[PDB]
């Protein structure tokens, strides 16, 4: 009631701070090898779970599969938390990067 | 770190001793772990796959 | 030719689950026992090195 | 492995195909070995007809 | 082994000990030149 | 703590690390070895182990 | 020349015959007596690469820059064992190590 | 002093175990060898080089 | 005859040049041919008439550029000093650190030739405005800056140091460090903090800057 | 835990740092193969460009402003070349230090640079002599570290791996395994 004023006012505003909006934010346009590993896990791992699909999925079984036909059509709405060892980060979506 | 009675054939350990090898509990079984679904064979030849 | 001793056939195993431990929770040691496969220090650090860690998960 | 994060892993960082080069200094290590490497200097000799 | 067993404290200085005292609370922080200057201001 | 250098969680770097252990092991060398005390002429003598 | 047995003061001394400013060691923590640390970190990428060019074995220098980086890494010449890691923030390495 | 001679020359020990290894480096034919065994008794004299003209070795593994 | 008198002027030929060559090097105003004084003319100049040198008159002011004056503001004099005598009390010290009270310099790089006392090792950072710097003679005979695996050292003021832990959003202490007492470190004359610049041969990039922190 | 953060340097993972780039030019070593194969590349234009598509790439990433920034100091350092590296003026910092080499093109290893300057100077070849600048360079850009890579374990198991192979005999110097443990 009180001191949880005096902890979320400080800590929405500590994740207020390392936050590097679009126009600041300078690491890699690419999508790095590892992102599209954990991207075709997680959301592979939605998909098993009844997590709705966006994109014509023509007798495939395999989630695996299924959420490489989403990221050859840019479909997946996950955004990347590039964190930054300073402890800052960028947020990047799917569909700003290059899959290659 | 025991004084004891006498030598006996690597006598019986505290809790330091479980701890101070490549055995003990570090490399045994927290770096070392036996996992589960898993296998070994001979390995062979095939030239069709 | 010289039909040894030494066969393949008291070498291979399997284990996909069971006897886990008290003081670990983790599987047992044995070929007669249902002998549990063991991923050791090198290979700890070689999932590391491809990158992985949900194969290391 | 026994979930879909790691199977992704499996299949696209730690498979076969992206370990073509060592990362040691960049030189190969698939490849054929002994069948087939003495068997192609004779298709690809000049008297396969 | 430094404790002095008659007088209730070290056999140190006052400020032997503090010296010692403030430069760890120097070096709890982001800071190390400080406590090198720590022992440049004194009389 | 008026910079962004700091904050009162502390800041723990190897190299701050490095110099933490170059007082204390030197501030655990001369304790270890003084004639009398300093606040009084009295003292005791070798504790052996 | 090669000599066997390390001085470097008294082969400034010796400038006539000698180019002093091409004298080349492989005692790594006496470079670092007088060369400085970013000639001793100089010495471990050429005296690692002395032991594997020996055997015809390549190894990439990005390997060795970042091993001899590592080990100067506090300005002083460190190795790896308890007294290198002696100076670490996770001590959960230091435990599982020795 | 001794009346056998006790110390090699600085130029004069010229191997002549030298065999006509294809150079991939500049096109030499000549080259040297120090063949050593080293595996267990499934694996043979592991073949090393070294020429002279270039400098640069050659290794044949089995 | 004069076979001893030679090779102790020609590595005081040489400790002079190094020494010119340091205040150079650090961004200070010492000329061109100041640093490349012949051998010849350092035995005409300084040397006096008995076929010896004497080393009061190679003692001198050292100011500032115009460039490291705008780069590094806190800046002022320097006031290299040589000795005559080879046993260095604490008595003739005193005239040392008044020589700097009086001219009110920014250091003084002190020169000695065999030692120092003991008791006179504890008046080197008495002067909180003006440390003292020292350096042996036979410490000097190659400037060890000129040899093929030392890089070269440029340092830097807190401006870009400033824009240095922004650059890669860094603590101020998580870069490789340089020591204390590293003698490229005394040649450059680091106070603390001072991040110094080290351009090396990569041997896959050539050229490739990196750096360094002193504490 | 010693890996390429995706500032391209080289951190520690509790946040130290050892070096800026992955050894200086921070390429992949998996990767580096062709990328020196100048005669090669040019001999493959057709094939290997579609690979580094160009079309769908040019908008997201600078493109012109490192390529003049390499053509100063490149200049630059033709002036002062006869100097010994004591007396070299360092007023212009290299385009890897500043410019990042996955977000601008053209900004690249200042020795490979000196060959893919120095090629095409000793060339009598239907593809003209810019449209190739371009790929080598964009072929630098594609065959950088992935950030996040384990520059530790590999740093180590290139070491390790092969002195599982010189224990031998000599062909004075301490030799091999016992002279790597000093
Ligand atoms: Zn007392
Ligand atoms: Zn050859």
């Amino acid at each position: 009631p009180e001191d949880f004023q005096q902890h979320e006012q400080i800590r929405r505003k500590t994740l207020k701070e390392k936050a590097i909006p679009k126009d600041q934010r300078a690491t890699t346009p690419y999508m790095t090898k590892y992102e599209r590993a954990r991207i075709l896990g997680t959301r592979a791992l939605q998909i098993s779970m009844n997590a709705p699909v966006f994109v014509d999925l023509e007798g495939e079984t395999d989630p695996l599969r299924i959420a490489m036909k989403e990221l050859a059509e840019k479909k997946i709405p996950l955004v990347i938390r590039r964190y930054l060892p300073d402890g800052s980060f960028e947020d990047w979506s799917v569909e700003e990067l290059i899959v290659d | 770190k025991a004084q004891g009675r006498t030598s006996g054939k690597v006598p019986i350990p505290g809790v330091k001793q479980a701890l101070e090898k490549k055995e003990g509990l570090f490399r045994k079984h927290m770096m070392g772990k036996r996992v589960n679904y898993a296998a070994r064979s001979v390995i062979s030849p095939d030239p069709n796959i | 030719y010289q039909r040894l001793r030494h066969m393949v056939n008291d070498k291979f195993q399997v284990r996909s689950t069971g006897p886990v431990n008290s003081l670990t929770m983790q599987p047992v040691k044995g070929r007669k026992r249902h002998g549990g496969i063991r991923v050791g220090e090198m290979e700890r650090d070689a999932l590391i090195g491809h990158g992985t860690s949900f194969l290391l998960q | 492995p026994q979930n879909e994060n790691a199977r992704a892993e499996a299949l696209n960082l730690a498979n076969t195909d992206s370990q073509y080069l060592t990362p040691t200094s960049g030189s190969p290590v698939r490849g054929l070995i002994q069948d087939h490497i003495s068997a192609g200097v004779w298709l690809t000799s000049k008297d396969s007809f | 082994r430094a404790s002095c067993l008659f007088c209730h404290h070290f056999r140190l200085k006052s400020v032997e000990v503090h010296r010692y005292a403030c430069k760890l609370r120097l070096l709890q922080y982001g800071l190390i030149d400080e406590s090198y200057k720590l022992d440049e201001i004194t009389l | 703590l008026s910079d962004g250098r700091t904050t009162e969680r502390g800041s723990f770097t190897a190299t701050v690390n490095d110099e933490r252990k170059k007082l204390v092991h030197e501030f655990h060398k001369k304790l270890l070895s003084r004639g009398k005390c300093d606040n009084c002429g009295m003292f005791s003598p070798k504790f052996r182990k | 020349l090669v000599t066997e047995g390390v001085n470097f003061q008294a082969m400034w001394d010796q400038e006539a015959f000698i180019d002093v400013d091409g004298i080349t060691s492989n005692d790594v923590a006496a470079v670092l007596k007088t060369y400085g640390v970013e000639a001793a970190r100089n010495t471990i990428v050429n005296e690692i690469n002395n032991v594997f060019s020996r055997y015809a074995i390549s190894v990439s220098f990005r390997h060795l820059d970042l091993i001899a980086d590592m080990m100067t890494r506090q300005g002083t010449y460190l190795a790896f064992n308890r007294q290198g890691m002696e100076t670490s923030t996770s001590s959960f390495m230091k435990m599982s190590y020795e | 002093k001794s009346v056998v001679k006790t110390s090699l020359k600085k130029n004069e020990l010229k191997d002549g175990a030298t065999i006509k290894e294809k150079c991939p480096q500049c096109g030499n034919e000549e080259m040297n060898y120090h063949t050593l065994q080293l595996r267990s008794a499934d694996e043979g004299a592991t073949v090393f080089y070294t020429c002279t003209s270039c400098g640069y070795k050659f290794r044949t593994n089995n | 005859m004069d076979q001893e008198n030679e090779r102790n002027i020609s590595r005081l030929w040489r400790a002079f040049r190094t020494v010119k060559e340091m205040v150079k090097d650090r961004g200070y105003f010492i000329t061109q041919e100041e640093v490349e004084l012949p051998l010849e003319d350092f035995k005409a100049k300084y040397c006096d008439s008995m076929g010896r040198p004497q080393r009061k008159m190679m003692s001198f002011q050292a100011n500032p550029t115009e460039e490291s004056i705008s780069k590094f503001p806190d800046m002022g004099s320097l006031w290299v000093e040589f000795c005559d005598e080879p046993s260095v009390g604490v008595k003739t010290m005193k005239t040392f650190v008044i020589h700097i009270q009086e001219k009110n310099f920014q250091t003084g790089i002190f020169v000695y030739q065999n030692n120092i006392t003991p008791s006179a090792m504890k008046l080197v950072p008495s002067i909180p405005p003006a440390t003292i710097e020292t350096f042996n003679e036979a410490a000097l005979v190659v400037n060890i800056t000129h040899h093929e695996l030392v890089p070269k050292h440029i340092r830097l003021s807190s401006d870009e140091k400033r824009e240095l832990l922004k650059r890669y959003r860094l603590k101020e202490s998580q870069l490789p460090r340089i020591q204390r007492a590293d003698p490229v470190a005394l040649y450059l004359g680091l106070k603390r903090g001072e991040v110094v610049k080290i351009i090396r041969k990569s041997e896959t990039s050539g050229r490739y800057a990196s750096y360094r922190i002193c504490m | 835990g010693v890996h390429v953060s995706y500032d391209n340097s080289i951190r520690d993972a509790d946040g130290t740092l050892v070096q800026f780039m992955y050894g200086g030019d921070a390429i992949d070593i998996t990767k580096e193969s062709h990328m020196t194969q100048f005669e090669f590349c040019l001999d493959n234009y057709y094939a290997l460009l579609k690979k580094y598509n160009p079309s769908a790439l040019i908008e997201h990433l600078d493109v012109e402003s490192a390529l003049k920034y390499s053509k100063k100091t490149l200049k630059y350092r033709k002036k002062h070349s006869k100097e010994p590296h004591y007396k070299q003026s360092v007023k212009y910092d290299p385009v890897l230090a500043k410019y990042n080499p996955a977000k601008y093109l053209g900004s690249v290893s200042e020795n490979f640079q000196d060959k893919l300057e120095s090629f095409l100077d000793k060339n009598s070849k239907g593809v003209n002599e810019k449209k190739f600048r371009a790929l080598m360079q964009l072929k630098y850009m594609r065959s950088l570290i992935n950030p996040g890579e384990a520059v530790g374990i590999i740093a180590s198991q290139s070491v390790g791996e092969p002195s599982t192979q010189m224990t031998l005999n000599t062909f004075n110097v301490t030799l091999g395994i016992p002279r790597l443990r000093e």
